[PDB]
């Protein structure tokens, strides 16, 4: 999730 | 703090500044432009602008409105030949409209000559130059007759050629029309040898009488506003 | 017809000057010791104009200052409190010169109009309104300056020169000769003399009672654009486009000093002597003003603050601050 | 012309008989002027801002 | 070893992407305040402009170490600063592109009135409003990030949901697309297509050269600053709404959305400041 | 001092050449640009001819292109114009001025009445 993976 | 004579002075100097700052905006809001060309350039007829007292004024203004726009013209009057000094004055004019009359080929190529030195000019070379090929009725007369030969005085008209952009009006000569295109693109020889991005020419076909060069100067003073603009902002 | 007797007369003043130059400028003051880099910073900042300034005179007091613009308004600007005085509206605003009354009472402007017009400053109507207009001039008018309390000098467009009574308002002296558009000229402080440079690469010294001309120098080669007096009252400098300032004194007859530079090509639009006169100060078309030494030729300040090119420069009575003008309508005080 | 042309030769017949004397004197006579009023110049001799009105 | 290397890969990739915005947004700011060009309102947009993706490079390195240590022992406070600083470096970004558009806008297209609100001094108010409204959509996104407790004992600096997961995670990623992209990119493409709309009539009206072998470029100008923004975000929050809305599980695909967002503000300095007229002056000199 | 001097001019017959040479002192002759012009009987200026400083750029009227020619010599700072096939319309006084400001492409008073930086000129015939 946001700048990431999830 | 501020003692009264101190306040008054600050007072005196908010004023002056607020007249100032009212005084901008119809500084900026009106355009001015300089009218210039030879004696027999028909300078005295395009500067009858009244439709919208010195003997010794060199200098004349003639105030007009053209789409609630307002405009104020300066065109010199006496004035000797030496044209090198005030004319850097002339720096911070919207638009330059040199009148050219294409009756005297023997008088044409030092005007030429007039527009390579308002091109290629060191602090004039910012300032786009409204071209007016004036009193064209003149030229077609003579070409009509015979009498004067183009190819005396300009070589490069015997192998000139008929461009495919040419739009002339239905009714005209092709041969009249042939001539003003060659005039064009001598004039746009000289008008493209410097600049390219500062300032351009406006090329036009008047002929001293017309009812509607009010709106070409107003074309050409929003074209020359919104490159301005462009140039500003970088995006050009 | 006659010219084989002008050529005679020039090659006979030529001989003349060249056997009276026993040595330079530069060579009888030599071991003198170098002035170093004089670094000046901004004091003031003058702005509010809202076309490009064209011309600027210091008056008699060190506090206050006129300015003429392309706008057709005249500020009295103070360089003390930064604060503004007097605001004239003129009636044209294509203006060239502007000078400031020693008593402080009058101010003159003039341009493209041939008519330095002259507006008084303690008017008892509470506005300042036209006080006296001289017209007559069949060219544009370069300077236009305030010889007494009763007289006034202009430069007209068409080579001449005219000093005019405020009284009668009429052609009180005049001076023919020159062959180039005068351009610039500076009155002597004994109010005697004055030096003007036209557009012809030469200098001329006329008399404000005699009316005639004795002492001209050629020097550059190019058109003169500034002018300014030394303040000993016998000599003075001139500049051209050519940037090469020179120094003609009166009582030698003859060039002192040339100040030129190999990266410096473009002309000098303004000039002005120090109180002393060993600093002088000369800006040019590359927005910045070099400041030399009128006894070794040698760079000894730049003045670089300008974003456009640079129109007047002004040093004030006492020396104690120097104010340039620019065509960016941003007045500012270097010290 | 001939009048302008005659005028010319006049005012150089004229200007041509001034008492000119050497350089040496006049460049003596700067440099004294210079030295003398050397101490009275705020730009040879930058002023602290005790006295400065510019400040 | 694939997986190491593929790390490997991407990490050498965010510190290029890094290095190379870090570099041209110190170009920039350095031309800009060196050479004291800090005069006109054209001048300052891309000032702060510069200034958003430096912020955006320097905390560029926090998401490099994160994808290397993938521990964050950083702490909490910190890892809820780093998010909201990378958050609103780059609205703040997407807002002063969105301000210089109108502002060009305005220029070109209603230039009487421009001149009354267009000086150097609004342009600082515009920049303040545009960073409080920045912080303002960013202060949601605040609270929300914290680390939470992962499955193999390491914390985890994402953003908390609370009880609904469906309903409001959906609602967030929903509206920061919509907003993000909507509004700037159709600010941005309306006001440059009025601006085309008026210079093609005004060449219309005053016909002397129609070709104008230059607007052609800035035809070409108007059509980059819109096709690159499109093509390095748009699939961004695609991939985002598929891995929300969807919850499709695939390889490491979606780190390049995120390269190609950052090199678009790496690029966003040239587009900007180096195809200005307005810069080859600077350089030269 | 700037003077400039022409030379070359005589009772030449229509169809011949004129080799007329004109040299310029107390100045920079190689850093301005140089101009010659035309002057008949009962007519008014007519630039004929324009050279540069460095001679690149070149630049004639309508009835001078393939006719005239120009030179100039910087080593020695003179002004050679060579012109064949003379027509006996040619009967002139030529002059040749010089720029105003160095460093400069425009030439401002080309043309002008009263110019102190244009030598006398001589008589073709």
């Amino acid at each position: 999730x946001x700048k990431y993976f999830p | 703090t501020l003692s009264a004579e101190d306040k008054a002075a600050v007072e005196r100097s908010k004023m002056i500044e607020k007249q100032l700052q009212k005084d901008k905006q119809v500084y900026r809001a009106t355009h001015r432009l300089l009218l210039l060309g030879a004696d027999n350039s028909g300078k005295s007829t395009i500067v009858k602008q009244m439709r919208i007292r010195v003997k010794t004024s060199g200098i004349f203004e003639t105030k007009f409105q053209v789409d609630k726009v307002n405009f104020h013209m300066f065109d010199v009057g006496a004035q000797r030949d030496e044209r090198r000094k005030w004319i850097q004055c002339f720096n911070d004019v919207t638009a330059i409209i040199f009148v050219v009359d294409s009756s005297d080929y023997n008088r044409l190529q030092e005007a030429l000559n007039d527009f390579k030195s308002i091109w290629n000019n060191r602090w004039l070379r910012t300032i786009s130059v409204i071209l007016f090929l004036n009193k064209q009725d003149l030229l077609a007369e003579k070409v009509l007759a015979g009498k004067s030969k183009i190819e005396d005085y300009f070589p490069e008209f015997a192998r000139y050629t008929t461009p495919e952009d040419a739009t002339p009006e239905p009714g005209e000569d092709p041969r009249v029309t042939r001539a003003k295109y060659f005039i064009r693109d001598e004039f746009l020889r000289i008008s493209t040898a410097s600049g390219d991005g500062r300032h351009y020419c406006y090329p036009h076909f008047t002929c001293s009488v017309d009812t509607e060069n009010a709106r070409r100067i107003f074309n050409d003073v929003t074209d020359i506003i919104i490159k301005m603009n462009l140039r500003d902002c970088g995006l050009f | 017809q006659l010219r084989q007797e002008a050529e005679q007369l020039k090659n006979q003043i030529r001989d003349a000057r060249k056997a009276c130059a026993d040595a330079t400028l530069s060579q009888i003051t030599n071991n003198i010791d170098p002035v170093g880099r004089i670094q000046m910073r901004t004091r003031r900042t003058l702005r509010g104009h809202l076309a490009k300034i064209y011309a600027m005179h210091w008056g008699t007091d060190s506090r206050l200052l006129v300015s003429a613009s392309q706008d057709g308004k005249l500020i009295i600007w103070d360089s003390y409190t930064t604060n503004k005085v007097h605001a004239i509206p003129l009636r044209s605003s294509w203006v060239m010169t502007c000078a400031y009354a020693p008593s402080g009472n009058y101010v003159a402007c003039g341009g493209l109009d041939n008519i330095c017009s002259i507006y008084n400053l303690k008017t008892r109507e509470g506005n300042v309104r036209v006080s006296r207009e001289l017209a007559g001039h069949t060219g544009y008018l370069s300077c236009c300056r305030f010889l007494d309390d009763n007289q006034i000098v202009t430069s007209s467009g068409d080579t001449t020169c005219a000093l005019w009574d405020i009284e009668t308002g009429q052609q009180t002296t005049t001076f023919t000769g020159h062959t180039g558009d005068v351009m610039s000229l500076s009155l002597a402080p004994d109010t005697r003399l004055f030096v003007s440079g036209a557009c012809d690469a030469s200098a001329k010294l006329w008399d404000v009672r005699e009316g005639m001309c004795r002492q001209t120098f050629t020097g550059h080669e190019s058109d003169i654009n500034a002018i300014c007096f030394f303040p000993n009252g016998n000599a003075f400098a001139t500049g051209s486009d050519d940037a090469t300032c020179r120094l003609f004194d009166l009582r030698a007859d003859q060039e002192l000093m040339t100040y030129s530079h190999d990266n410096i090509i473009c002309g000098i639009t303004s000039v002005s002597f120090s109180k002393s006169g060993r600093l002088l100060l000369a800006g040019y078309d590359d927005f910045n003003c070099n400041v030399w030494d009128a006894l070794k030729a040698d760079r000894a300040g730049v003045l670089a603050g300008h974003d456009n090119r640079v129109s007047c420069l002004g040093v004030t009575d006492d020396g104690m601050a120097v104010a340039t003008g620019s065509w960016d309508s941003f007045l500012k005080i270097w010290n | 012309s001939i009048a302008q042309a005659r005028k010319l030769v006049e005012q150089l017949k004229m200007e041509a008989n001034i008492d000119r004397i050497k350089v040496s004197k006049a460049a003596a006579d700067l440099m004294a002027y210079c030295e003398a009023h050397a101490k009275e110049d705020p730009l040879l001799t930058p002023v602290p801002a005790s006295e400065n009105p510019f400040r | 070893s694939e997986g190491q290397g593929s790390a490997i890969l991407i990490s050498f990739i965010y510190s290029v992407v890094c290095l190379v915005g870090l570099c041209g947004n110190s170009m920039v700011i350095y031309v800009i305040l060196r050479y004291a060009k800090m005069k006109t309102a054209t001048n300052i947009y891309i000032l702060n402009l510069a200034i958003a993706d430096e912020l955006l490079m320097l905390s560029v390195p926090f998401l490099v170490t994160s994808t290397l240590l993938r521990h964050w022992p950083f702490g909490a406070l910190l890892c809820r600063l780093v998010l909201s600083v990378d958050a609103v470096n780059m609205f703040t970004s997407i807002y002063c592109l969105t301000v210089l558009s109108v502002d060009r806008y305005v220029a070109v297209v209603h230039p009487i009135k421009a001149a009354r609100y267009r000086r150097p001094t609004v342009a600082k108010v515009v920049n303040l409003g545009v960073w409080v409204l920045s912080l303002l959509v960013i202060l949601p996104i605040v609270v929300f990030s914290r680390t939470a407790a992962n499955s193999d004992g390491t914390v985890a600096c994402n953003m908390l949901m609370p009880e609904p997961a469906q309903r409001w995670l959906v609602g967030f990623v929903l509206y920061t697309f919509l907003m993000g992209f909507l509004l700037p990119v159709g600010a941005i493409c309306l006001c440059y297509v009025l601006i085309i709309a008026k210079m093609r009539m005004v060449a219309l009206k005053a016909g002397w050269q129609q070709r104008k072998r230059s607007e052609r470029k800035i035809t070409l100008m108007v059509m980059m600053y819109v096709m690159v923004f499109v093509i390095c975000w748009m699939p961004f929050y695609v991939v985002q709404l598929v891995n929300v809305f969807a919850e499709q599980d695939d390889a490491t695909v979606s780190q390049l959305s995120v390269i190609l967002g950052y090199a678009n503000s790496c690029a966003n300095p040239i587009l900007y400041g180096f195809l200005s007229d307005n810069f080859k002056r600077s350089f030269q000199r | 001092q700037v003077q400039l001097q022409e030379s070359g001019g005589g009772l030449v017959q229509p169809g011949g050449s004129l080799r007329l040479s004109c040299a310029a002192s107390g100045f920079t002759f190689s850093n301005y640009k140089m101009n010659w012009v035309r002057q008949a009987p009962g007519k008014g200026l007519e630039w004929v001819s324009d050279i540069s400083q460095s001679g690149a750029s070149i630049s004639y009227t309508g009835s001078v292109k393939g006719r005239f020619t120009i030179s100039r010599d910087n080593a020695k700072n003179t002004l050679y114009l060579q012109m064949n096939s003379l027509k006996p319309e040619d009967t002139a006084v030529y002059y040749c001025a010089r720029c105003p400001a160095p460093f400069t492409r425009d030439c401002f008073d080309v043309t002008s009445t009263t110019y102190a930086y244009r030598g006398q000129g001589t008589q073709v015939t």
